[PDB]
């Protein structure tokens, strides 16, 4: 069958989008000239301290100026004799001594020698040649030592009038003009769920899931490392798997039905997403193979003839003994049989019959006549055998001109018998690599007591030609071909195998990873083994079991369900809000006005919310000046309704 | 859609003024009998009837029971119609004047409207409130919903083995509960548990639908006499304790009339009087035409359409009187007798065409004349039973429509009663080894 890959279209392939550099060095000094023109109290520099992308700018604009990773790298060249240290996006990911300011897997800054240089790059590329207020983001329920060290770097290293910490998801809430809802924000490091009641975060009961976009990238890297099992010739970076996740993953609506019928052959060509990576001499070789083949055939023919001659000589010897036994006394017959190492006259007849059957199946002029007569007998035997086979074939054809059913039942029974023989042999073969098997125990007991495929193909060919109910699928060859196994469809796809070409081995196919990797947000304990709860189950635990049991609020289902919106960067998947809406619809009572939506600029509204917040009266009543840092200490918290709890 | 002997009967085929029209709704001809049966149908619908008898004369081969199925499809599914033959009145457990009243009480219909409020869904909790009332949260795929239970429906839930997360099906009104299975979210709790894992229903939790549904008064009689079905567990022995039909006394029926009239006066139920079609009434003997002459005089009795094909015959059970139709003249004066005349030769061809286009068997006009020839010269039931075998002799021989040759073969493969009687008498002459045994 050539059908499943004959009319199959040529593939549409996508290259690798690795997070490289970009050719820009702007020393932007046009922001300070506009910042010094505004009246005082309404100028502040806002820095979103994101784990994937630190953003920074001035509050009176809409887009942030700098958007860099926390990557830095320092060098010393002995061939040049100079110390290098550049940071940010200026690192190319040719040299890499990369260490990040954030700890891998958690949005808590603990690599302060990197964070100092990152802030240094920020204040250089904004333009600082000399004292503005700083609005800066942090993680939910941040550790006190990290806030102390960050405040120490802000005051002591650089010198600032005031800074104030806030939660970036709550800033994106305040920019999205919400009042009371349930902010679910899936960030790069962790996925937070925060209930907000009348512009105030209820941080005593917010729950963070320990999964994020970095975990997406690392788990995608692990599954592409274990899918392509025998060794993939290619550098499997984490960032290129992240860019695979960004544009080739979507949360499926109904997961257990979509998953089980996903790797079927019918339609795998549209589910699969594929990723590249960067006559005379043939006649002489054919003649040499023909000549070596001819010599082997000649040697084989000689050995065959020699064996036939030996069998003829042996047959003549036993026939001579049979003739000498005709008319001799019982004592002389026993002597002749003992000389021929035979037990009885019946054993002699069996040997003669076996030799005759075998031969039938298979001075100088005297020698030539003997060889010629032997060949004529062998030819006569072969001709007789061929005549017998031809007669059997004719009779079989004549019988076929008659009954076919009884003939088909016999052929089916013969097929089953031969299959059983093949299975018995496979069993014996598997047992031969084993011991407990009773097969070695029976052998040891015996030692201790002493101390087909061609035939199947022939039958299948006959059934294919004459039997309409027998299809190619029922053949042994069909039960043994790539189109049958799922592992070829899982690694490679419905197209045939890789012939080890240039642009064929360097390919990664994605089938299940599209819907398995973004599914860990909902079933964490089974897919990736993180022993926590799903997003739906956390949202239901907060909406149905904690908020009705909290005194001081009026309506637990009638208020928090008015606006549940989705903030973070790990949210822009196709069909993500609908899955959460169906889960909450399954959990909540009937009739709740559930309306799940998302923010407008999901990766950039966390900056714009603190941009709009930066120069108001509540922010002016929540700053920490320099003398307050000198007097109150380091871990001093102006209790704002967006920041964490005071201590 | 399978063909019966009365598939092509759809209705009486009348005008608006109650006049039958020829070749209408499946019938061919037979004008006055269809007009009289139309008057009978209007009498049944008029609800001014407490026992009327209608007899249908005419020999075999004419359309007596076709008129009855025309009436049964003219009334519709609403008004009950009970067809019984005469021979069903004999039993070995009850007297034969009690099975007649059982058929009369199967004839009358009692229509009740209900608004069933069904509850599909997964049990969320089983919380006994008072110390009594037990709340149940029924989680669907659209939302859960609290539900307060009576302390008697909970003892029907508890007899069923419903524990934590079994999906259930509570009737709110009738209080009927079924455990459908265990929900598939709790499927792989253990690994070889033995339940029926079904998914959570992806609909409402509170489906409100209304059902119109009928009850015959005989079912009221049986359900008030003996306990039936639900809690009758000693009936699994079988010998003496089975639900044997028992002699329902007149006092029980006289009280069930009081209770049903009470529930009609509240406007709950509606009453519809039915039709009892007793076919081949000669098998009714004189110990039942005595009892019909009383039982039709009740003010509750339904209309009785009797059918009888015999001439002046002997009334069964009393061998010393002959009467017309096998009906005693003590009873025959009650009946409205409708004649049923035979068929002309130009009214058999249309029956052949209608019966042919009912079975889908298409055939030429040279064969319709031959089937009509066998219809005139032999019988009507026999000529209509050659349209189906000849089509089998048509599609086998590489044809689609039936010609004269297939029917000329089927008349030899399938002999009627008359030519078989001629072979039985004349050809089977001597009674010996290879003869018939009279
Ligand atoms: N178009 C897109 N589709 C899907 N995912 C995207 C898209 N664009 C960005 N992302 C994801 O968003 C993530 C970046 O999120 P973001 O930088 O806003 O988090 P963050 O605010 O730094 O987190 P934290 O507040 O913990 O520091 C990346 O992991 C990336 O996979
Ligand atoms: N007017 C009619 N139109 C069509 N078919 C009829 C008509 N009258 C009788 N028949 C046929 O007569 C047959 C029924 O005969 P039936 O009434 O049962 O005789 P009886 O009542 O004596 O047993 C049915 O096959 C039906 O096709």
């Amino acid at each position: 069958r050539d059908e499943p890959w004959k009319r199959l279209p040529p593939p549409t392939v996508y290259p690798v989008k690795e997070a490289r550099f970009e050719k820009y060095i702007p020393p932007q000094l046009d922001g300070r000239e506009r910042a010094l023109a505004q009246p005082p109290g309404q100028v502040a520099i806002v820095i979103d301290n994101g784990s994937h992308s630190v953003r920074a700018g001035w509050n009176f604009e809409d887009k942030p100026r700098l958007a860099i990773p926390p990557i830095m790298s320092k060098y010393r060249d002995r061939k040049m004799g100079k110390t290098f240290s550049f940071a940010g996006s200026d690192c190319y990911a040719a040299r890499s001594h990369i260490r990040n300011a954030f700890e891998a897997g958690t949005g808590i800054v603990s690599n302060w020698d990197v964070m100092e240089h990152v802030l240094d790059y920020v204040f250089v590329k904004l333009g600082m040649n000399e004292d503005m207020p700083i609005v800066m983001t942090e993680a939910v329920a941040n550790l006190p030592y990290s806030r102390k060290s960050m405040s120490e770097i802000i005051f002591e290293c650089y010198g600032a009038p005031s800074l104030v910490y806030g939660i970036d998801s709550l800033f994106s809430f305040r920019h999205n003009q919400g009042q009371t809802g349930l902010v679910v924000s899936s960030s790069y490091s962790a996925t937070h769920v925060i209930p907000v009641y009348n512009r105030k975060a209820l941080l005593s009961q917010a729950i963070r899931l320990n999964w994020g976009g970095w975990h997406m990238a690392e788990y995608m890297l692990k599954l592409l490392k274990l899918k392509y099992y025998t060794g993939f010739p290619g550098k499997l970076n984490s960032s290129q798997t992240e860019h695979m996740v960004r544009d080739f993953c979507y949360v499926s609506l109904d997961y257990d039905r979509e998953l089980a019928g996903y790797l079927d052959w019918t339609g795998l060509e549209d589910r699969e997403r594929i990723v590249q990576y960067p006559e005379e001499e043939l006649a002489r070789i054919a003649e040499r193979k023909k000549e070596s083949g001819r010599r082997l055939q000649e040697q084989a023919a000689k050995m065959r003839l020699e064996r036939l001659m030996k069998k003829e000589q042996e047959l003549e010897y036993y026939k001579d003994i049979q003739r000498r036994m005709q008319g001799e006394s019982k004592k002389e017959i026993k002597r002749l049989l003992d000389e021929a190492e035979l037990k009885d006259e019946a054993a002699l007849e069996r040997v003669i019959r076996d030799l005759e059957r075998s031969i039938k199946r298979a001075r100088q002029q005297r020698l030539l006549k003997s060889n010629w007569e032997a060949r004529q007998r062998a030819k006569a035997e072969k001709e007789a055998e061929k005549a017998r086979l031809a007669e059997e074939a004719r009779l079989d054809e004549e019988r076929r001109k008659n009954d076919l059913e009884g003939w088909l039942e016999e052929k089916r029974q013969l097929r089953l018998a031969k299959l059983n023989q093949l299975k018995e042999r496979e069993r014996l073969k598997a047992d031969l690599g084993n011991r407990k098997s009773l097969a070695s125990q029976i052998r040891m007991k015996n030692i201790a007591n002493l101390a087909l495929e061609a035939a199947i193909r022939s039958l299948e060919n006959d059934l294919l030609r004459y039997d309409k109910t027998f299809s190619y699928d029922m053949t042994l060859d069909a039960q043994r071909d790539w189109s049958k196994s799922l592992l070829h469809a899982f690694r490679y796809g419905p197209r045939p195998f890789d012939p080890s070409s240039q642009a064929e081995t360097h390919r990664v196919h994605l089938n299940v990873e599209r819907i398995r990797v973004p599914e860990v947000l909902f079933q964490p304990a089974a897919i990736a083994g993180v022993d926590q709860a799903g997003l739906v189950e956390i949202a239901g635990d907060i909406l149905c079991q904690r908020l009705p049991s909290l005194p001081g609020i009026q309506d637990a289902p009638d208020a928090f369900l008015r606006d549940v919106f989705l903030t973070g960067g790990n949210t822009l998947f196709q069909n993500f809000d609908e899955r959460l809406r169906q889960g909450l619809m399954a959990l909540l009572p009937v009739g709740a006005p559930l309306r799940v939506r998302r923010a407008q600029d999901a990766i950039l509204d966390a900056w714009r919310g603190a941009a709009g917040w930066a120069c108001t009266e509540e922010a002016k009543a929540a700053w920490i000046t320099r003398e307050e840092y000198l007097e109150k200490g380091g871990e001093y918290i102006k209790e704002h309704d967006l920041g964490n709890a005071f201590a | 859609h399978r063909t019966a002997a009365h598939t092509h009967i759809k209705g009486l085929g009348l005008n608006s003024s109650g006049i039958a029209e020829k070749q209408a709704a499946g019938f061919v001809g037979q004008c006055a009998a269809r007009e009289a049966c139309g008057v009978v149908v209007d009498l049944i619908k008029a609800h001014k009837m407490a026992g009327r008898g209608v007899l249908l004369a005419g020999g075999p081969g004419t359309g007596k029971t076709a008129l009855a199925l025309a009436i049964s499809q003219e009334l519709g599914t609403k008004i009950p119609f009970c067809p019984i033959t005469g021979s069903e009145i004999y039993s070995t457990e009850v007297k034969k004047t009690e099975v007649l009243m059982e058929n009369f009480r199967r004839a009358i219909g009692l229509r009740v409207r209900e608004t069933k409020d069904v509850y599909e869904g997964e049990v969320t909790e089983m919380t006994p409130e008072e110390a009594s009332t037990l709340l149940i949260g029924l989680k669907s795929a659209r939302g859960q919903k609290k539900l307060r239970l009576d302390p008697s429906i909970y003892e029907a839930i508890q007899k069923e083995r419903v524990q934590v997360g079994d999906v259930i099906y509570i009737e709110t009104n009738t209080g009927a509960c079924k455990r459908v299975g265990r929900s598939d979210a709790y499927a792989t709790e253990f690994d070889l548990e033995a339940e029926e894992y079904v998914p959570i229903p992806k609909g409402e939790v509170h489906k409100k639908k209304e059902i119109v549904q009928d009850v015959t008064l005989h079912d009221l009689d049986v359900a008030n006499a003996r306990p039936q079905g639900g809690q009758d567990i000693i009936s699994m022995m079988g010998q003496l304790m089975k639900p044997k039909m028992t002699e329902i006394t007149d006092k029980l029926r006289m009280e069930i009339n009081k209770v049903v009239q009470k529930y009609i006066n509240q406007g709950v139920a509606e009453l519809i009087p039915g039709v009892l079609f007793i076919d081949e009434a000669h098998m009714l003997d004189i110990e039942c035409f005595t009892y019909l002459n009383k039982a039709l005089e009740s003010p509750i009795a339904p209309i009785v359409v009797l059918a009888s094909n015999r001439g002046i015959a002997t009334i069964r059970g009393a061998d010393d009187l002959k009467a017309a139709h096998g009906i005693p003249p003590d009873f025959l004066q009650r009946l409205l007798i409708i004649p049923t005349h035979p068929y002309e030769p130009d009214e058999i061809r249309r029956i052949v065409r209608i019966r042919a286009q009912t079975e889908g068997v298409q055939l030429t006009d040279a064969a319709v004349d031959r089937v009509a020839e066998h219809g005139v010269r032999i019988s009507l039931r026999y000529c209509l039973q050659l349209l189906a075998p000849a089509s089998i002799l048509a599609r086998v021989n590489g044809r689609t429509q039936v010609d004269v040759q297939d029917i000329a073969e089927a008349e030899e493969l399938f002999l009627d009663a008359r030519r078989s009687a001629n072979i039985l008498t004349s050809t089977g002459e001597s009674g010996g080894l290879h003869g018939f045994i009279s």
